[PDB]
């Protein structure tokens, strides 16, 4: 439903603020189910993302947990690198940041 | 395994060099870049320290090109002349020798290249392995010194001795002459006195009726090699008369002695030079960017640009990559072991060449195996083994020679 | 369409070619590689399986396109040069190839960002000739160049390889200062057949190489030029003589001759002072090393700016190095006969619009085919019953064209 | 801090020019380069604690410059122990604090340089962090990088200069004198000037030890009788068809090296002497040898840390740094500023100078004849002072060399506002 | 708001003491939150601030840290000494005490 | 002191009492910035802006007027600048070198001697303190005056029939 209602509301009628919450709960679930166990392990070693039982690590606070994660995927990734682009409408990383 | 399984594998290990360069000093902690993944991927393809993996093989690599009795169905003219899959069970051919290659992707990519604008000004031994072997078209924009085209024709028998005559006053006017440097081609006629003006043909030697010249600037010189040549005179008034030349190609008069930047191809017939006014002998230069004509690449690489014997040849600069191998050899004392190794392994390849299985008659080395430029000559000037044969085993000698050049690199036994 | 739009293309096919050479050799099976997964997705961009198709279903409809005055010309009017005006022109190539590509403003903040950079790539795209030569952009300020490149004709010299027969010949009594220059260093200085005396001796940096820096130069006495000797000049001294030094007017230091000190000066300063330690008969200064333009001084070379006299020697930006596949491809297919009849049409047709009144000015007949630039470069700018500016104009119009040229047709397979 | 430190972060910012130069028109609309998605995270890693990279880069290089300025700030970078040791050096500084940081992934980042040396092709033009490893160091260089002979130059007994010869070659000469070995760009020339002939025989030509590291591959070698395009006097180059062959040998192959072929050879002038027989008797003689050049293995610590010099004064190079240079000082000029960071240099200098002397103070007779960034020059006019030792001189070079290269490379995107 | 409440009143408006003491709450404020874990340490171990986990110290008075922090910072700590130079209205170190 | 904008350690009440900040910031600065630019800047300008330029090295306006002669200093062939009007005063023995001399509100350049000078192309070198100037509303003519002195050696002199005399 939230990804729906998405399409029928411009960015503006968000409060900028839940806008990136949005986002970031996004990047969780895609870390939290569709994340290898490798490619998780990787981000938190090079301290992009902090791991999924870190509850309190991933409350918001000014970043864009997503764009972080996209900005650091690698090439052989294909299942994320999808949700994120197709998520971000093309955008490239460097675009949606 | 087949010809092709030791290019694949070739390719694969000149990929990890490539890539190891693009990796020094842009290995820094927060980030995995995108050159690093491949570097640690094309490790995870050779069945934490890199080092450790591509050193191994090297040392396994050197046990196998050592010993005869196993890297002998390489030397057989089978080989290089087909890809038929070899009833060969050897450690070393299982673990890594394998096809590596995406097709028929990879091909169609390499096609698409010939034809892009800037190609890699030093390639790879890849491609030189490719023109060398199956006789395959180079980039037609790659660049290339012309004097390493250079191959002994009828009229004259070297490039680089001339030198030696071009630089003694003549007795009278002689026969024209065809030298080639790094970075442009001369050619001309020598007198002790006048030349009348008019025209005058130049016969363009097989060598270098290949060639092809882009930003040239074509002018009246009088050194070759930083040599001064006597017996022409480089001297002229803004007076003078305009001297123009011709080639079959382009129906326009190309400009001698002026500013402006010249293309016209090599590969028609003779050019046609208009000495506008009398020179006391006289020597032309065309110093540009020099390329080889498109499909034309076969001449060079498959050694049919040969015509004479003895002859002169250059060694397709496996000499420039085998300097690593060498260095990892001297520090290990095996440089000597190697070399009496390789003598043995040309000298069996040779051997399986000739009908009958046995050594040619007056066959004696002057150089190593590594010094390639030299003993392609001796086994180009055996008179009593058949020409196409002498052919055939200095371009399989020479894959055997690259392919040690590149899998040797990471050895260290101890 | 745009002229931006032209070129945002350009750079995007001259990138495939940049990318295609990273991928060859390096495509392999059961890995994926960050260069072929770009190169992949960036032919993606030109169809809105097999590149080849699409690559050369492009050229083929470029060259189909480029042929045609009727298509291709409003390409030729002085506007599209001047102007980022979008054109009212429907023609199904401009539609589905000619597109905005380059990311804005990012692409131009990198491109700025890089001539700060360390290390340039010493062989350019054409992009950068494209927007060097049409929108009068500045270069990196470390890429090196060829002095001789930067040549261009002045009131002592008409030119510079030419001056290499004079150069050559004994002379008759002390003359003029010489400037010339090579593929990897500049020399100047006075031949004579009797000595000159030692003391001071001013040379003016002539207006082409106002503009070129060394470094790591090498400053010597020689009587070499491209080879070719140099008479009236003495490489000869010794080791008691008397140090001779130069100076410019970028450095309050004098700059030492004849030592195994590597220099880095500017020429710039437009005057060079040298001072001749020990009397020689005639000499010849040496300065080989890396050379570069000056920052924000490439505007000169690239707007034909540099150019003062009529006739004028002029290289050709290199374009001739570029266009070699394209021409490889029209000799294996026969074309090469009907393609050059067709630009001497699109030459004709622009050279025109750039004239008031529309028609072509006597006196005009090339000496050489579309491809050899460099000289009709000359040509153009060598009719005196035709403003100078608008020479200039017409040589780097066509030029543009010229490049787009070598960049699209290369997939050329027409059959 | 540490000098590790100065240097992970000069690669970072080294590696940020490489990647913002592959990503110069290859940054498009739809297109997920992986190039510029590291040039992104580059950036990132400089301090955020963003759009316009030319910014934060930008207010980089202010800070720097500010830095450099200050004897008072930067003075921990001045003495000995700063170039000697890793010792974490406790001194807060803002900007060494925001930028001067640990960056290079250990033990990887080591491997993978050593695996470098050992591979095919490498860099023709290294960046300078190579250069930096090797003149601090003394780490080894990649065994395939080619380099200019002529720069591998040094001053050894018999000759004082390489360039100096070139006037004294080209002078005819009054008898038979000693041997000489200069060198080009591109190539290596040795031989005998005469003004009467030259006996057939064997020679002996000492291989001076600058050059005793060199290796050359492809090459071509002949008579000629030319030194940089300057002609050389009393040297014939003339020979005939029917002329008996001339060779020669290098203790390190066992076999002879042709001279005058179109053989394309390989050998190392890295052993002994190397032995010359002339065929037919010459009125003078001059061999080139005209190919790749490369340092042999292991062999660089002698170019790069000052160890093949022993005279005095000497011929010295400048590793490079007045390439890398140019940039900044197109900047400097840019904002009037040329003047003023040229007096701050002379200053830095004479400081540095200073610390690497007990007791601490400036050596009489030291007046530089150029400014900060003829590195070149000023490298002489300081391995020239004979009442200093010799061994303080080569550090005190060596030194003020890394931190000119760190002013090349930091101070690059300079502008004051 | 103090530090505004500071514009307008004069000196004579508050007790010797405390005009001192808010001094050091701000010196306070300044090592806590605008100080490196290296000019910190550098200033404990010379005895100018009283180490950081010293509450009651810090909140003892006869001891205008401030102009101590302020009369012992490096040429090299630019912030800091912008801070407190601005706090003190451009005085310097010396003149501030 | 002159060097650095480090502070002093100097306590003295004179300094205390009137010598510390005056100016806002950062805007006094991007006004004597956005100022160079300014179409009519002043003519006789404040210490200020020297003592900027002479210490900081910092931009003068663009269009500030100067007395060219003060720029001089001494170069090789001269050595000074008024010194030479006596020289330029003295009947030439043969044609002598360049000279390149400065007045308070003209440049002067020019080639002496007491036997005719040939029609042609002549390069000057302009020396390193006048390659700084720049001249707007010029009128570039022939004298045989400097600061009011005769220049002998010289004479301007033409008809409405010569050739055209330019420069580049």
């Amino acid at each position: 439903c939230l990804m729906l209602f998405q399409a029928l509301i411009p960015p503006s009628a968000l409060t900028a603020r839940q806008r990136l919450d949005i986002n970031n709960r996004f990047a969780y679930f895609l870390i939290k189910c569709h994340a290898t166990q490798a490619t998780t392990a990787r981000l938190v070693a090079n301290q992009v993302i902090y791991p999924v039982d870190a509850i309190d690590q991933w409350q918001s606070n000014g970043r864009d947990v997503l764009v972080a994660i996209y900005n650091n995927l690698l090439p052989g990734e294909l299942v994320l690198t999808n949700l994120i682009q197709t998520y971000f409408r093309g955008n490239t990383a460097q675009q949606a940041a | 395994m087949s010809r092709q399984m030791w290019l694949d594998t070739s390719a694969l290990l000149e990929a990890i060099s490539e890539y190891v360069v693009r990796c020094n000093g842009d290995t820094f902690s927060g980030l995995t870049t995108g050159d690093f993944n491949a570097l640690s991927n094309m490790f995870t393809q050779l069945s934490s320290d890199p080092r450790v993996p591509l050193q191994t093989m090297s040392n396994m690599f050197v046990s196998f090109i050592t010993s005869t009795d196993r890297c002998g169905y390489m030397l057989r003219k089978t080989w290089f002349n087909s890809d038929t899959k070899p009833t060969v069970s050897d450690d070393f051919i299982t673990t890594y020798i394998r096809p590596r290659l995406q097709v028929p992707m990879s091909d169609t990519v390499r096609q698409l290249n010939n034809l892009s604008l800037q190609p890699s000004a030093k390639p790879k031994l890849y491609e030189r392995q490719n023109a060398i072997m199956k006789g395959l078209d180079i980039p037609y924009s790659e660049p290339i010194e012309p004097c390493k085209l250079f191959r002994s024709v009828a009229g004259q028998t070297g490039n680089i001795p001339m030198m030696g005559i071009l630089a003694t006053p003549p007795a009278a006017q002689q026969q024209p002459f065809f030298v080639a440097e790094r970075r442009r081609i001369l050619f001309g006629i020598r007198s002790n006195a006048a030349i009348p003006a008019g025209a005058y043909q130049f016969v363009v030697p097989a060598w270098a009726s290949v060639l092809s010249v882009t930003g040239a600037y074509v002018y009246f010189t009088n050194s070759f090699f930083g040599t001064i040549i006597a017996g022409v005179t480089a001297t002229a008034t803004a007076a003078d008369a305009a001297t123009t030349f011709t080639v079959p190609t382009d129906a326009n008069n190309l400009p001698v002695q002026t500013d402006s930047r010249l293309s016209f191809s090599l590969g028609g017939g003779n050019i046609n030079l208009e000495l506008g006014v009398a020179k006391t002998g006289f020597c032309v230069a065309i110093e540009g960017e020099f390329t080889i004509l498109a499909n034309r690449s076969q001449a060079y690489y498959t050694l049919n640009s040969i015509t004479q014997t003895p002859t002169s040849i250059d060694d397709f600069d496996v000499s420039d990559f085998l300097t690593t191998f060498l260095s990892q050899l001297r520090a290990c004392g095996q440089y000597e072991i190697f070399s009496d190794a390789m003598d043995q392994l040309t000298n069996s390849l040779i051997t399986n060449y000739m009908d009958p299985p046995a050594i040619p008659a007056g066959l004696a080395f002057t150089s190593p195996w590594f010094r390639f430029s030299e003993r392609a000559r001796t086994i180009l000037a055996l008179q009593n083994v058949d020409l196409n044969i002498r052919k055939l085993i200095v371009r399989h000698l020479w894959v055997i020679t690259s392919l040690i050049a590149v899998f040797g690199r990471y050895y260290r036994p101890n």
